[PDB]
């Protein structure tokens, strides 16, 4: 019942991220340092690599909540700015308004 | 041309409320918010948690008083308390505006997990501020 | 002539502890509009004359934050709409209470924080030194 | 017989003393409440009961005065005995605040009224009207059945022996704050009018009338207009 | 022109020396026990009044927040220690 299959599957990517993101914290502290032998940051490396794909953060796309709009969001409502300006010229929105100055 | 939230001239025979009858420029210049939070002020935060709660519950009482809903509603935040201040028609029986104030506020404050209330202010008809 | 006849009143306990001396409470409220602040000072500052607290009152700058969207829904860059939210303020300094008198106050003008203001409330209190801090060890 | 039975009920109770046992509040309250059925043979008897719950210890509750109510209030002349008997339950509970120990607490304010009107003492419903106003005594009324009933009994009352113009400030205090009357209740009301020779009011509970839904009563409408005519 | 609290007196019971001295706080709350509390709750159940009764009806069963306003009402980590 999301609005898109694309909606869907960033919705599966934040759940993967965020069972994974203690693992990928630990294993990514060994990674980031001059201190523990580079034989043991090599092993790191080849494990969190063969972690699952979706449970990269850096996939996560921040899209419209309402219409699955990719680009175009603000990020503290998290609506495009379609969405946005419809609620917003109706005076739905708590304290926004049309800006003259 | 602009179209933003503007009921277009017609005949004469258009009647429309005041909300209606001004655009978006004149928010906060002859028309108020229809909603008030804290969650749109400089170092607040929720802003968008409190956006979806309101589109919903202006869907759900759309729906759940058909017909009735004569203006928008007035959505305000106050604590954890939410207050829905409606203006409605007289053509629905007491019992039935009863029986659904008392099905919402019950269904609302478990949704979302916080005491709601429902204030009802009825009206002969729609208040006809101009006819465009 | 249908009065209550007595009424019980809310049973306040004189405790054995000493009390919190507070140097000052910051009261500041952050809301979309002025009229409202000017009501809400008017409360808050009348009732804290009531209750014998000195208080003072001034307006920090408003802010105001602008951001500019797309007009169409599609292309047309050169035409934009922009918004802005304001946040105005007000700042009720309360000075030499102790933490009772300062318990009833707030939760007075909190329960009465009208919608769409928020409150930031900066207690300023008193302590005395540790005891282990008092002289050096040797 | 109520012999037979009294000679039953005081074996257990000795009974009771012999197994160590204590009687609670509602070992009293049931011996009253099922003296309800003899009623004149039960009257010195019940006494007798109350007596020992005072000796005892046990506090006697709302319930308790409220069996002890509707044990006297038997059909007849209740001047011989229930008026000393709510005459002295009232001198004993002025000025207490009540706490929720019988499940029939919430029937004596019915009941004491009930008494008032029946013995057409005022003097009397302002006392139990007092008891109810002081402190958290007023949630003990009952339900809403119940707090029409009394309403109506202290309203009628009021309407019958106190001056008309106390009577219409109580008729705005209680009315519709309180509770709504009943169409009888209005017919009490004209007829304490006529007796102030006040008729200028007339128009006014008329308009009240359709307001309580009244409108479309017969009784009322041949009231309002026998006396106007 | 006697009182009712004076007179005879059924004697079958003696005065209490004194109440329960020590009660057993441990006493299971078995259904009889569970069910006559509800009816002690009913003979003062009265519909709200005002407004002010509504908040604390609210206030008590824990659904209205509690003032002043304290940002960690209800969170303790644990009881742990600045230490820890
Ligand atoms: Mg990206
Ligand atoms: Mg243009």
């Amino acid at each position: 019942h999301y609005v898109d299959w694309r909606m869907w599957r960033d919705v599966k990517r934040r759940k993967m991220a965020y069972e994974y993101a203690d693992e990928r914290l630990r294993i990514n502290s060994l990674r980031k340092n001059t201190i523990l032998p580079k034989i043991l940051q090599d092993v790191a490396d080849e494990e969190i690599a063969a972690l699952p794909r979706d449970s990269c953060p850096v996939r996560i796309r921040n899209r419209c909540v309402m219409t699955s709009r990719p680009r175009g969001v603000k990020r503290r409502w998290r609506l495009s700015r379609i969405v946005f300006r419809h609620l917003a010229d109706h005076g739905q929105l708590s304290g926004i308004q049309r800006a003259t100055w | 041309k602009n179209r933003a939230a503007r009921v277009r001239v017609s005949k004469g025979d258009k009647p429309v409320t005041y909300e209606e009858a001004h655009a978006p420029h004149y928010i906060a210049h002859r028309k108020g918010w229809l909603s008030l939070h804290t969650g749109n002020l400089d170092g607040e935060d929720h802003a968008a948690e409190r956006t979806v709660e309101d589109v919903f519950l202006r869907k759900f009482m759309w729906g759940t008083f058909p017909g009735c809903l004569a203006d928008q509603l007035v959505l305000k935040r106050r604590g954890n308390q939410l207050e829905i201040c409606a203006v409605v028609l007289r053509q629905l029986s007491p019992h039935k505006y009863y029986f659904l104030v008392g099905y919402s506020e019950t269904l609302l404050s478990y949704f979302y997990k916080c005491p709601v209330r429902l204030h009802l202010q009825t009206v002969p008809s729609k208040v006809v501020y101009k006819y465009l | 002539v249908d009065v209550p006849k007595d009424l019980t009143k809310p049973v306040v306990t004189i405790s054995d502890e000493p009390d919190i001396l507070y140097k000052r409470l910051s009261v500041l409220v952050k809301g979309h509009d002025k009229a409202v602040l000017d009501s809400y000072e008017y409360f808050a500052v009348l009732a804290a004359k009531e209750l014998g607290i000195s208080i003072k009152v001034h307006e920090p700058p408003r802010k105001i934050e602008r951001f500019t969207l797309l007009q169409s829904v599609h292309i047309y860059k050169k035409h934009r709409v922009q918004y802005e939210m304001r946040t105005l303020y007000r700042c009720l300094e309360l000075e030499h209470l102790t933490g009772s008198t300062a318990d009833v106050y707030l939760e007075y003008i909190q329960r009465n924080l009208p919608e769409g203001v928020a409150m930031e409330v900066t207690k300023t209190q008193l302590e005395q030194l540790p005891e282990h801090i008092k002289e050096p060890i040797w | 017989k109520f012999e037979e039975k009294w000679s039953k009920i005081l074996e257990l109770l000795r009974h009771m003393v012999a197994q160590k046992v204590k009687p609670n509040l509602q070992t009293f309250n049931t011996i009253l409440k099922c003296l309800r059925r003899f009623h004149v043979f039960a009257r010195s008897p019940a006494l007798q009961v109350l007596r020992e719950m005072k000796a005892i210890g046990i506090e006697p509750s709302l319930a308790t005065y409220h069996h002890i109510i509707r044990l006297f209030d038997q059909p007849g002349d209740p001047l011989k005995r229930s008026s000393f008997i709510i005459y002295d339950i009232m001198n004993e509970l002025m000025g207490k605040r009540f706490s929720p120990k019988d499940p029939d607490d919430d029937k004596f304010f019915q009941s004491a009224m009930s008494i008032c009107s029946s013995l057409r003492d005022l003097e009397l419903a302002y006392q139990v009207h007092g008891l109810l106003k002081t402190g958290d005594n007023w949630k003990f009324i009952g339900p809403d059945q119940h707090r029409n009933f009394y309403y109506s009994k202290f309203f009628d009352l009021i309407c019958l022996m106190e001056q008309i113009d106390v009577t219409l400030k109580w008729y705005e205090d209680l009315i519709p704050s309180a509770y709504f009357p009943h169409s009888q209740t209005m017919i009490h009301l004209l007829q304490a009018l006529d007796v102030a020779n006040r008729l200028e009011v007339i128009p006014k509970i008329w308009k009240d009338s359709k307001e309580y839904g009244h409108t479309f009563r017969s009784d009322l409408r041949e009231e309002i207009l026998m006396l106007m005519a | 022109r006697k009182n009712i609290f004076t007179g005879k007196r059924l004697n079958i019971f003696d005065m209490m020396a004194v109440t329960k001295e020590a009660p057993e706080t441990d006493t299971s709350p078995s259904l009889w026990d569970v069910e006559f509390a509800k009816q002690l709750a009913t003979v003062n159940e009265q519909p709200l009044q005002n407004g002010f009764e509504e908040l604390i009806q609210w206030t008590k069963e824990g659904k209205l927040w509690e003032f002043p306003i304290n940002n960690e009402a209800g969170f303790d980590d644990d009881g742990s220690e600045f230490h820890e």
